């Protein structure tokens, strides 16, 4: 660190980042995690007892200082390829293994059991260590620095030695390709030197178009050995995103559904806190025994208010961090997708004809219109596919424990979001319909006025600019009623978006008094159905448009399947210059 | 735009009023945490401008490219210059990318820097709102407003 | 979602005829990279440098190199993390062993006086510091502390030898001392002796010597072979024009250091026509020699730029006899006077002669 | 078989000295061998070196107190020579007090016994001696340079190519660190086994080599990778290397021993790579590595050895002379 204020050579240093690093970091942010559980727990236990009881979570409290510098000491030794000093680290996890496990097996003696949860931390806590152990030796396994004769050293990845990328993303520690740290740099670059594609360097290898061209074509080529199907239709396309895509898009599914599950805490700690705080007997408090120290149970750790808030913290932090990685993880496929369509589209471009049969039906407009619009819509569906995988089982998940937490007037007021859904899909719709309206008119009254503003001096020079411009006027009101009906769908829009959930409380709260009076509706429970309403609200009112994507996305690949498929440049495959002896030529491909 | 702009920074007021008035506490740590929270949305929008002019100034020249390639079709397969042309299109496709995959991590920076701010205030607001209902008696009913 | 993008079609409207950028265009002036510094420090960084910890290997100079406040902390981590390692083994030792029960002393405890951690802290401190108070002593009845004593001690004098090494190498640091070694801001070119040459001022200003100083000169210049070779910063020696051909020099008064421009030279062909700014041309100097005091060897790193040459003028004389000595008047260090020149090139300096000789003859 | 080398690409010359008449120089040396050893190995002298010194007067102690009849069981009415020894554990204890000067002061050195004062002069001597010698040796060995050297880089293979005419052996070294190499120097040495006209054998020959510096000297700037040359001119020994005779069985080797104080330090240090002949690439350039940024520049040290191709005659350098001699003489006429 000192030498870290005076050092260069980081400027634009490589890095390896050694076997197992995923696997470390995953362990560590468990192990993290657990280490706060056990000091919440001694906190907890230590409370009823006269005295302080420092051994209950100061020794927990010790290991997160050494969890934490354990990974900051392991990335500082990441950085700089030098692996022996990771001999610290295994002495470490080692050393940590042996005196927890003594702890672990002490528990059984004295017969714990599994009801106390300290003998389930220590107990997870011996997994955790021996897990990380097994990480440190697999280290050795593979760089072999500490006892083989010939160290088998790697070498940066060649992407990564080029001193023109600069989107270091694919390459960072995994703490970093969460919270995109790497980013801080650029950011902070921005302020003073203007961005430009000088700042935004060449793109690593794995975004490359070449790149993701080769894998497009290997799923079509793997796809025709395979299988040997004559056509290429729409579903052999679909089959060939999945192939060459579809690692990357469970990923960003497998992040989203854990994202959606952990969105869920945060209703059920608001109901966990003040359901403890709805209760004026704060002199009661956990109370059990073996030696004297008070072990606490399970149930009793999480009626703490104050155990709930810090879990709480602990679950927004990964709930907003999965979230945020599963967009990542979606675009980047999706700008990918683009990338290797963009690609097939304009190697399909060169080995078509020119039939005026062909060439005079598609202008270039129309294949134009195909990277612009086609793709687009294309490549915004895989930005949107994990939403339809998820949100139908995050809107399920929040049917389903938004019963249990209200009864069933909750689900009569969240039926009215539903009901009304499907009107909003109209609405939307109908936006569309009037937008394309304004679209049509706008690009006339444009091209309109592009004659005007082309020979002006002739308008001008003649006093025809008092004649030429009533003509723009009264197209505009053509335009503008357009315009106005448009105006008045996405106004009708907004309204449904925010007074929907204000009605679907109206009537949940008040017919839960008037036709259910099932409960007082405490704080714990109507609290927590507002929550639930507000993480409901997003993927309810939002589903329609990732349908209306699909919907979209479904043409574009049965258009951009068409036109793959249309006439080639035969006899690509297979003296005096002009050479020709029969020249039976043609322009229909049989025939003609 | 202006609607939900409105909406977006009035929603934050909201919030941060009744945050505020339930834990008076919570905006002795809210001046620490607003400047931070300026810095982020100060050094945002001069990255976000400059990505967003440089995501479309590149992809202008890429759906010319598309048009001019369809318009002299015959000429260009003439002169066996397909295969330069395909590599000025990689050219032409890596940079429209490469300016949005950038412009894409900058919405990622801010969403996540911007949540764990929220997430730090979530764990100062729960803090300060349960012990303020176990001594000053808040009785459960403004902590839970304090939390959803 | 509160976005103006939650719902919006696959939109594209040409854009027609999106022309005139108007890009400030402030590239071409923004700054001339230099090679070294006016003061050393070399303007250089290196890239895609693949450390195999060769930087931490290297720990005794790593140590030395970084700055005192640093290494105060240092020093005060060694030693305070060296205490409180064995500060937990004294207190562990007296646990297990059970003489840290607050009972009557049946048994000999195995390190006397330890109570509590502050106790077993405050022993760690006496041990290793060799302060030895006595309260705490080591009983003869412990033979697992015995052993540590000895760990403790032969950690702590090694840690100590260490560490007074890593200070001594620190204590003779003479970067500070090239500090005082002084060169003009700009260099001049100019006649003597008939023939041009690049003459320069560098002085010292302390009063102890510098002891077999030895002065180098460059050019970093782009070079171009004549099969076409691309040599970015290609760094060509500069002959002194001493006496005796070495670069030896007796610094105690600010001496001229000049490069006679002869046909060997690469400055053969400078005007100052093309001395302006944004000219590809530096001159290195480097002053080596032993520091009289730690005989330790520095090095000072000046360089000129081309805006920083001043073509045909005159270094003022600073060296004036007084009553009983000289006199050095540093004011006047870096003055400059014109001095009649021709502003012809070298080559055509002796283009010129040449042809006067013949006419002469 | 195999083919030696001189000096391995590390340095760590590869050669073998045998038939030594040692007249214990090995060991007459004992402060510079203390620094040559390894630091694990260090310590176990360094150790050692205390622990049987505090166990040498552990003896004495023991034995004085033994004789004088303290360490007799009971309280008995003669006054202690060295109070509160009643073992040999309390001798050692005592012992390490002493030297290390902990001085708790519950065993006192008293004023009864006479030979305990002696013994106590000569445990402070010994004390104060063997520190004052572990500290010098730590001081050198905390001085020590060898390791800066790994940070000075050569490249992996050199060319022989066109430069301004003539035929060059190019070569690339740099240096990783910040920290500057005061007073650089270059030697190249060219090593073959070469006869003499009068008959002599010189079974491996060492022949100097120009660095064709710009002032005919040895001294070097290091700060960006440079490329040490050797202009290939009618003295030079390299002027009948042919690229027919290149391969791997040739004897052939060209060492290159970088020298300079660190600046750090001022300890001087050498840094040495031998060049094969399967090591040489004949008409390749090095590729342009300083880059300019918007301030400063930029070493691509990814491209630290990385050479392309470029055209040059495939004949000896001494063929070079007689083709331009020719040439020019035809020129003349
Ligand atoms: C063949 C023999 C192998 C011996 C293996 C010993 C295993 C010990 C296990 C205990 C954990 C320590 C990890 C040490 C890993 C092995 C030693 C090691 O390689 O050190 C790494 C570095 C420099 O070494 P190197 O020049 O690359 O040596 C090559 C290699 N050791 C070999 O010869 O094959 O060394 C360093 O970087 C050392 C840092 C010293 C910092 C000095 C600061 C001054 C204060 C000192 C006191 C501080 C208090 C804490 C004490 C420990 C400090 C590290
Ligand atoms: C008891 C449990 C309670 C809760 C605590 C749980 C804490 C555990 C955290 C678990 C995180 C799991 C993430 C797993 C994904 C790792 C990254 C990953 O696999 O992708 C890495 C990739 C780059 O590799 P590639 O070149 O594509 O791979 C080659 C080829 N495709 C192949 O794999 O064959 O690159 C990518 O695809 C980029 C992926 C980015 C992933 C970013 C995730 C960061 C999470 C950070 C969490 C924030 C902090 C939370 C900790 C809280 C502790 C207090
Ligand atoms: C991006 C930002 C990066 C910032 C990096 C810098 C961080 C600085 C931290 C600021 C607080 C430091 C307090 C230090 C106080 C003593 C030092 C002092 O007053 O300066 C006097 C100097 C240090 O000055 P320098 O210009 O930095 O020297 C660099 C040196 N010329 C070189 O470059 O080479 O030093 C000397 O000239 C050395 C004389 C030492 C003698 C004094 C004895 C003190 C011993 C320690 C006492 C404190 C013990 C505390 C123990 C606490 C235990 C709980
Ligand atoms: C009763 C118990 C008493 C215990 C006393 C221990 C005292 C510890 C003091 C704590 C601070 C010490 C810091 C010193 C570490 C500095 C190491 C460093 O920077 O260089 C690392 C070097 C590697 O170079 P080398 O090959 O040895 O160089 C030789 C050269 N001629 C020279 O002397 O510079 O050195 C190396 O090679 C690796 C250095 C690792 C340090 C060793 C620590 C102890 C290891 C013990 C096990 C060793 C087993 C193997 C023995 C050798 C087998 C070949
Ligand atoms: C559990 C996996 C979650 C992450 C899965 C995706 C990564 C797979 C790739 C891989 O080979 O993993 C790792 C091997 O690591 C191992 O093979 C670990 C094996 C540990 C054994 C422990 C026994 C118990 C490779 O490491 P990485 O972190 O993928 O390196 C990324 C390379 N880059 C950043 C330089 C571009
Ligand atoms: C800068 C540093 C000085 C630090 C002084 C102590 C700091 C903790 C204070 C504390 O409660 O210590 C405690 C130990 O505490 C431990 O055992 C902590 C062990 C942690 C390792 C050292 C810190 C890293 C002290 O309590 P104790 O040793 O149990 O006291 C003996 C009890 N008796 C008096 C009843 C016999
Ligand atoms: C490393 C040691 C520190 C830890 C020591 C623990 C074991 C105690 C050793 C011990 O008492 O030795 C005993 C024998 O033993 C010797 O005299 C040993 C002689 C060789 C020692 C060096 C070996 C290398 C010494 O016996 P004593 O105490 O002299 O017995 C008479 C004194 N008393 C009867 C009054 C008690
Ligand atoms: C530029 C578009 O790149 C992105 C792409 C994504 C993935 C995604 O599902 N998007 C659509 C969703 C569908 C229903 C339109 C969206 C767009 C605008 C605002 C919010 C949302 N939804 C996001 C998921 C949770 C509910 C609200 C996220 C974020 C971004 C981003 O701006 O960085
Ligand atoms: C509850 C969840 C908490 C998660 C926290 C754990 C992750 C942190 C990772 C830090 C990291 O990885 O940062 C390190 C910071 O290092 C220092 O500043 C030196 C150490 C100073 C302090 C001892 C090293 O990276 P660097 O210095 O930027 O690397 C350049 C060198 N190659
Ligand atoms: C370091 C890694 C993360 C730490 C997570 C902390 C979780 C604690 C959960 C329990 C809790 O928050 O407990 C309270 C703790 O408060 C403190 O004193 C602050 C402790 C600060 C710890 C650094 C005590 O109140 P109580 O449980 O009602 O006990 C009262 C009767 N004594
Ligand atoms: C709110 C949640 C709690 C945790 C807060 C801290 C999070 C740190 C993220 C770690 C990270 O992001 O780690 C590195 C960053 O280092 C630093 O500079 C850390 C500075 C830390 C400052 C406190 C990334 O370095 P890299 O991308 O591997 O760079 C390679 C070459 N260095
Ligand atoms: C764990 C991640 C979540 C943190 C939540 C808050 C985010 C900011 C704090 C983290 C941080 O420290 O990030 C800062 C952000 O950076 C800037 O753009 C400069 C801002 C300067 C004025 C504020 C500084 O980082 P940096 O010094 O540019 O990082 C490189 C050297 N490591
Ligand atoms: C499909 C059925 C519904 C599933 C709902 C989603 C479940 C989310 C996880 C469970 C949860 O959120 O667990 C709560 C505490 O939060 C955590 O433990 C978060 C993890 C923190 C990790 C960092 C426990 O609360 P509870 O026992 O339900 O309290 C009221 C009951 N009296
Ligand atoms: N970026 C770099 N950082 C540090 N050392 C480097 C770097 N590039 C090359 N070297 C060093 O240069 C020498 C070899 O350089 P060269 O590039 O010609 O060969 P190489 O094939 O990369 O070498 P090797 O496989 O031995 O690492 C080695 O001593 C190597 O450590």
């Amino acid at each position: 660190w000192g030498s870290q204020s005076s050092k260069v050579h980081i400027h634009h240093s490589t890095w390896l980042h050694f076997p197992g690093h995923n696997l470390r970091w995953i362990l560590t942010f468990i192990l993290l995690f657990v280490l706060v559980c056990e000091i919440a727990e001694g906190i907890l236990s230590d409370g009823v007892t006269e005295s302080r009881h420092l051994h209950l979570y100061m020794p927990a409290g010790m290991a997160f200082m050494a969890a934490i510098t354990s990974v900051v000491y392991y990335h500082n030794i990441e950085t700089s390829n030098f692996p022996k000093l990771l001999i610290a680290l295994l002495i470490y996890w080692t050393l940590a293994f042996i005196t927890k496990t003594i702890k672990f097996v002490k528990f059984y003696d004295h017969a714990i059991g599994f009801s106390q949860l300290r003998f389930c931390l220590t107990g997870l806590l011996v997994i955790l260590y021996g897990m990380l152990l097994l990480v440190e030796v697999n280290v050795i396994r593979v760089r072999r620095y500490i006892f083989f004769k010939t160290p088998r050293e790697v070498k940066p990845p060649e992407d990564l030695q080029d001193l023109g990328v600069r989107f270091l993303q694919p390459f960072v520690n995994l703490l970093s390709k969460g919270t995109y740290w790497w980013m801080n740099a650029f950011i902070k670059t921005a302020h003073k030197k203007p961005i430009d594609l000088r700042a935004i360097a060449k793109l690593p290898i794995a975004m490359r178009a070449l790149t993701n061209y080769q894998r497009l074509c290997v799923a079509f080529d793997a796809q025709a050995r395979k299988d040997t199907q004559s056509p290429q239709g729409a579903r052999a396309i679909w089959r060939a995103l999945c192939h060459a895509f579809g690692r990357r898009l469970i990923l960003s599914s497998t992040f989203r559904i854990l994202a959606d599950l952990l969105g869920f805490a945060g209703p059920l700690c608001i109901f966990g806190i003040v359901d403890h705080l709805g209760k004026e007997n704060h002199v009661f408090q956990p109370k059990t025994q073996f030696l004297g120290v008070y072990f606490v149970s399970s149930q009793e750790f999480l009626g703490n208010a104050y155990v709930l808030a810090v879990l709480l913290f602990l679950a927004l932090l990964l709930q907003r961090t999965f979230l945020q990685a599963s967009y990542y993880v979606a675009i980047e496929t999706g700008i990918n997708l683009r990338g290797a369509i963009q690609t097939k589209i304009y190697n399909k471009i060169m080995h078509m004809s020119t039939s005026n049969l062909s060439m005079g039906e598609m202008t270039a407009g129309q294949i134009c219109n195909l990277v612009a619009i086609d793709t687009n819509q294309l490549m915004w569906f895989f930005f949107l596919c994990p939403n339809l995988w998820t949100m139908p089982v995050q809107i399920i998940v929040g049917v389903i424990l938004l019963y249990y937490i209200l009864g069933v007037s909750a689900l009569i007021g969240a039926a009215v979001i539903i009901l009304l859904a499907p009107v909003q899909y109209f609405v939307a719709t109908k936006l569309s319909q009037a937008q394309r309206t304004t679209l049509e008119h706008s690009n006339e009254r444009l091209k309109q006025t592009n004659e005007m503003l082309r020979g002006m001096k002739l308008l001008k020079l003649y006093a025809w600019e008092s004649i030429f411009c009533s003509r723009v006027e009264v197209t505009r009101r053509k335009e503008m009623t357009s315009l106005r009906a448009f105006a008045v769908y996405t106004s009708i829009s907004i309204f449904m978006n925010t007074a929907i959930p204000i009605a679907a409380v109206l009537i949940t709260f008040v017919g839960h008094v008037s036709f259910f009076k099932e409960s007082d509706l405490s704080p714990s429970v109507a609290f927590a159905s507002l929550s639930l309403f507000h993480i409901l609200v997003t993927p309810l009112f939002l589903l329609s448009s990732v349908v209306r994507s699909t919907v979209k996305a479904l043409v574009s690949v049965q258009k951009l399947s068409e036109f793959l498929s249309s006439a080639e440049i035969r006899e690509e495959q297979c003296n005096f210059c002009v050479q020709i002896i029969g020249g039976f030529f043609t322009w229909t491909p049989d025939g003609i | 735009t202006l609607e939900c702009l409105s909406r977006s920074t009035l929603l934050c007021v909201s919030a941060l009023t009744v945050i505020s008035y339930v834990t008076p506490v919570f905006l002795v740590a809210l001046l620490p945490l607003a400047v931070v929270c300026y810095f982020i949305q100060k050094y945002f929008r001069v990255a976000s401008r400059d990505l967003q002019q440089l995501d479309d100034t590149t992809q202008l020249p890429l759906v010319s490219h598309f048009a001019e390639t369809v318009e002299g079709l015959t000429t260009i397969r003439a002169f066996r210059y397909e295969a330069r042309f395909q590599q000025k299109l990689l050219e032409y496709t890596d940079s429209n990318n490469i300016a949005s995959l950038f412009l894409t991590a900058a919405n990622r920076w801010l969403e996540v820097c911007m949540e764990y701010i929220g997430a730090c205030v979530v764990l100062i607001a729960a803090a300060t709102s349960i012990s303020n209902s176990l001594h000053r008696e808040l009785s459960a009913g403004l902590v839970g407003l304090g939390l959803t | 979602m509160l976005s103006r993008k939650g719902i919006i079609p696959e939109e594209y409207v040409l854009t027609r005829l999106a022309e005139d950028p108007t890009e400030p265009r402030y590239r071409t002036r923004e700054r001339r990279a230099r090679f070294v510094s006016k003061k050393g420090n070399c303007n250089v960084a290196h890239k895609n440098i693949r450390e195999q910890g060769r930087f931490l290997q290297d720990v005794f100079t790593t140590l030395v190199d970084l700055k005192w406040p640093h290494t105060l902390l240092i020093f005060t981590m060694s030693f305070l993390c060296s205490w409180l390692l064995f500060a937990m083994v004294w207190w562990l030792i007296a646990f297990a062993h059970g003489d840290l029960a607050p009972g009557e002393g049946t048994n000999v405890p195995c390190v006397t006086s330890i109570h509590s951690f502050s106790s077993a802290f405050l022993f760690s401190i006496e041990v290793q510091v060799t302060i030895g108070f006595g309260g705490r002593m080591v009983t003869e009845e412990c033979p697992l502390a015995i052993l540590i004593l000895i760990v403790q001690n032969i950690v702590g004098l090694m840690i100590n030898a260490i560490m007074l090494g890593c200070i001594f190498m620190k204590t003779a640091q003479a970067h500070r001392r090239a500090e005082t070694l002084i060169f003009s801001k700009h260099a001049v070119i100019t006649l003597r002796h008939g023939r041009l040459c690049f003459m320069l001022r560098v002085g010292d200003l302390r009063k102890s010597m510098i002891i077999s100083a030895t002065i180098h000169m460059q050019v970093v210049r782009k070079t171009t072979s004549p099969e076409g070779e691309v040599v970015p910063l290609h760094q060509v020696d500069i002959p002194m024009e001493n006496g005796v051909g070495g670069n030896s020099i007796f610094l105690v008064a600010p001496l001229i250091i000049y490069h006679v421009i002869d046909s060997n030279s690469p400055l053969y062909d400078l005007a100052p026509s093309d001395l302006h700014h944004h000219q590809d041309l530096e001159i290195i100097v480097i002053l080596e020699g032993v520091v009289e005091t730690t005989g330790i060897t520095t090095q000072a790193r000046t360089s000129y730029l081309a805006d920083e040459i001043l073509w045909g003028q005159r270094f003022v004389p600073i060296v004036a006899e007084e009553d009983g000595r000289y006199s050095v008047d540093y004011s006047k260090f870096g003055n400059t006077v014109k001095v009649p020149t021709p502003l012809c090139t070298a080559r055509q300096l002796d283009e010129d002669r040449s042809l006067l000789d013949a006419l002469t003859l």
